[PDB]
C-alpha cells in the first residue's frame, strides 16, 4: 500500500522474478509477523524520487546500481550496515558498485555484462582475439556469411573494445574522480581505430544497430554478435546452435564491458530500516531466497558466491560473470549522462568517416563536463 | 514533458505509417478498421478537421501534439480501449486477445513478449487482465 | 471529442510501455 511502520513495501521492475520475490516475503511473513508487499509499478525508477519522502514510496527499491548514485546524492537512500562477514558472502567487486561518497547504499543482487555470442555451426571455435576477426570475415564472406555483427550505434555496446587497451569513463578508494576522464588516452584511440578499420575494411557496417545485428545472428547470417543475457531468449527461439563466451582480447588485454548490478536500496524515509535489513540479509541474499526469485524469472549471474557457483554450471552464466569480472563498473555518478552523449557522438562520427578518430575522441574528452 | 513528447511521437507513427510527417484520412481509417471499427469517410474527415488547424487535409505532429494536450474523462477512452481488446466481452483480456489487436496494428511481438505483457499486467495472477488491472497500467503514464 | 483517436492511442500504450521497457533492458534506442 503506502508505507506503514511494521510492514515492508518493495518495488522491483516488471521483468524480474517479482512473484519469486513475493514467495520470499511470504516465508518472511511466516517466520516473523511481518507482512511484505512486492509491487512492480511502471516507471518505478522515475517515480521513486518524486514520491520517496512523502510516504508513497517503498521501503525497498531494486534497480540497476547506476541510478542509485543520483538517489544517494538527493538523500533518498539509507546507509547500509552489513557486517564484514555478510559482505564476504558476495563477490568483492559487487560492493564497489553500491558505494556513494564511500558509504554502502544498496545490497548487490545480480550482475550482467556483454559477452561474445557465436554460432557453433559456423564457427566451432570462437576467436580469442579481436585481431584475428578480419581474417575470419574473409573466410566467412567467401561462404556467403560474415564474422561479426553487433550494435554500433550505442557506446554501451562498443565500449568493451574502446576500453580494452586503457580506456575508462572516470577513474575510481571508493569514490570517482570527475576530473580524470579516460576517453582520449592511447588505449581508447587504438580501440576505436580498430573498430573503425573494421568498418573501413568492410567487415562491419556503420549503420548496424540492435535490430539489424539481432536479426542477422538469429537467422544464421553472421558467426558472432556481442550481447547480454537479456538477448538469450530470442536466440533460443531462433534455434541457432550458439555459445556464449569471454569477449575477445585486444592487444593481449581483456575486453572491458560495462557492469550493471541489480541492487536493493533502503528508503531513507523508511521507519522499517531494521526489518528491511533483516529481510534482505538472510532471507533474500541466501541460496533459497535467490532461488525462489530465479525460478520465477532468471537473474543471470548473482552477487552471492555460493549460488553463483551453482548457476555458473551453465557456461553462459559463467561467461557473463567472467566478462563482468574483467569489466568496468558503470559509474553511478550523474556526469555519466555527459559521458554517454559525448561518446555516442564520437563513435558515430568516427565510424561514419569524415571524422578523425583522434579528433572525435578529443572532442568527446571535452564534452564530459 | 519531453519524455511524453516522444511517447506521443510514437503514437503519431502508428497513424503515419508512411512516415511523411502527416496523418491522412486514409491512414486514420486504416488504423480504425484494423481495430474492428466501421467509420465512414465523412466521420473520418470530421475526425481530422477537428485536429487540422491548417486547412490542408492532414494532421501534422504539432497539430497532433496541441490536441493531445487539450482531459476530464479519459476514463471513457480507457474503457473503450478495454472493450476493443476484450472482443468476446467476458471481462478479461487474454494473451490471444492481446496478440489479436497487436497483430492487427502491425506491432511485432514474439509469443514470449505477449505472455510477458500479460504476466506483468496480471496483478492477481489468474492469467488474464481484468478492467482494474488494465486501468492500473493505463494510468501509470 | 476525438474519442476514437484517443482510444486508439490508449490501445497502443500497452505496446509503447513494453517496447520502451525492453529497449532499456537491452540498453539501446
Ligand atoms: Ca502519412
Ligand atoms: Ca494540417
Ligand atoms: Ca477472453
Ligand atoms: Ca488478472
Amino acid at each position: 500500500m503506502k508505507i506503514e511502520e511494521g510492514k515492508l513495501v518493495i518495488w522491483i521492475n516488471g521483468d524480474k522474478g517479482y512473484n519469486g520475490l513475493a514467495e520470499v516475503g511470504k516465508k518472511f511473513e511466516k517466520d516473523t509477523g511481518i507482512k511484505v508487499t512486492v509491487e512492480h509499478p511502471d516507471k518505478l525508477e522515475e517515480k521513486f524520487p518524486q514520491v520517496a519522502a512523502t510516504g508513497d514510496g517503498p521501503d525497498i527499491i531494486f534497480w540497476a546500481h547506476d541510478r542509485f548514485g543520483g538517489y544517494a546524492q538527493s538523500g533518498l537512500l539509507a546507509e547500509i550496515t552489513p557486517a564484514a562477514a555478510f559482505q564476504d558472502k558476495l563477490y568483492p567487486f559487487t560492493w564497489d558498485a553500491v558505494r556513494y561518497n564511500g558509504k554502502l547504499i544498496a545490497y548487490p543482487i545480480a550482475v550482467e555484462a556483454l559477452s561474445l555470442i557465436y554460432n557453433k555451426d559456423l564457427l566451432p571455435n570462437p576467436p580469442k582475439t579481436w585481431e584475428e576477426i578480419p581474417a575470419l570475415d574473409k573466410e566467412l564472406k567467401a561462404k556467403g556469411k560474415s564474422a561479426l555483427m553487433f550494435n554500433l550505434q550505442e557506446p554501451y555496446f562498443t565500449w568493451p573494445l574502446i576500453a580494452a587497451d586503457g580506456g575508462y569513463a572516470f577513474k575510481y578508494a571508493g569514490k570517482y574522480d570527475i576530473k580524470d576522464v579516460g576517453v582520449d588516452n592511447a588505449g581508447a584511440k587504438a580501440g576505436l581505430t580498430f573498430l573503425v578499420d573494421l568498418i573501413k575494411n568492410k567487415h562491419m557496417n556503420a549503420d548496424t544497430d540492435y535490430s539489424i545485428a539481432e536479426a542477422a545472428f538469429n537467422k544464421g547470417e553472421t558467426a558472432m554478435t556481442i550481447n547480454g543475457p537479456w538477448a538469450w531468449s530470442n536466440i533460443d527461439t531462433s534455434a541457432v546452435n550458439y555459445g556464449v563466451t569471454v569477449l575477445p582480447t585486444f592487444k593481449g588485454q581483456p575486453s572491458k564491458p560495462f557492469v550493471g548490478v541489480l541492487s536493493a536500496g533502503i528508503n531513507a524515509a523508511s521507519p522499517n530500516k531494521e526489518l528491511a535489513k533483516e529481510f534482505l540479509e538472510n532471507y533474500l541474499l541466501t541460496d533459497e531466497g535467490l532461488e525462489a526469485v530465479n525460478k520465477d524469472k532468471p537473474l543471470g549471474a548473482v552477487a552471492l558466491k555460493s549460488y553463483e557457483e551453482e548457476l555458473a554450471k551453465d557456461p553462459r552464466i559463467a561467461a557473463t560473470m567472467e566478462n563482468a569480472q574483467k569489466g568496468e563498473i558503470m559509474p553511478n555518478i550523474p556526469q555519466m549522462s555527459a559521458f554517454w552523449y559525448a561518446v555516442r557522438t564520437a563513435v558515430i562520427n568516427a565510424a561514419s568517416g569524415r571524422q578523425t578518430v583522434d579528433a572525435a575522441l578529443a572532442a568527446a574528452q571535452t564534452n564530459a563536463a | 514533458t519531453e519524455e511524453q513528447i516522444a511517447e506521443f511521437k510514437e503514437a503519431f507513427s502508428l497513424f503515419d505509417k508512411d512516415g511523411d510527417g502527416t496523418i491522412t484520412t486514409k491512414e486514420l481509417g486504416t488504423v480504425m478498421r484494423s481495430l474492428g471499427q466501421n467509420p465512414t469517410e465523412a466521420e473520418l474527415q470530421d475526425m481530422i478537421n477537428e485536429v487540422d488547424a491548417d486547412g490542408n487535409g492532414t494532421i501534422d505532429f504539432p497539430e497532433f501534439l496541441t490536441m493531445m494536450a487539450r482531459d476530464t474523462d479519459s476514463e471513457e477512452e480507457i474503457r473503450e480501449a478495454f472493450r476493443v481488446f476484450d472482443k468476446d466481452g467476458n471481462g478479461f483480456i487474454s494473451a490471444a486477445e492481446l496478440r489479436h489487436v497487436m497483430t492487427n496494428l502491425g506491432e511485432k511481438l514474439t509469443d514470449e513478449e505477449v505472455d510477458e505483457m500479460i504476466r506483468e499486467a496480471d496483478i492477481d495472477g489468474d492469467g488474464q487482465v481484468n478492467y482494474e488491472e488494465f486501468v492500473t497500467m493505463m494510468t501509470s503514464k | 471529442d476525438e474519442n476514437a483517436i484517443r482510444a486508439a492511442i490508449f490501445i497502443q500504450k500497452w505496446y509503447r510501455r513494453h517496447q520502451a521497457r525492453r529497449e532499456m533492458l537491452e540498453h539501446h534506442h
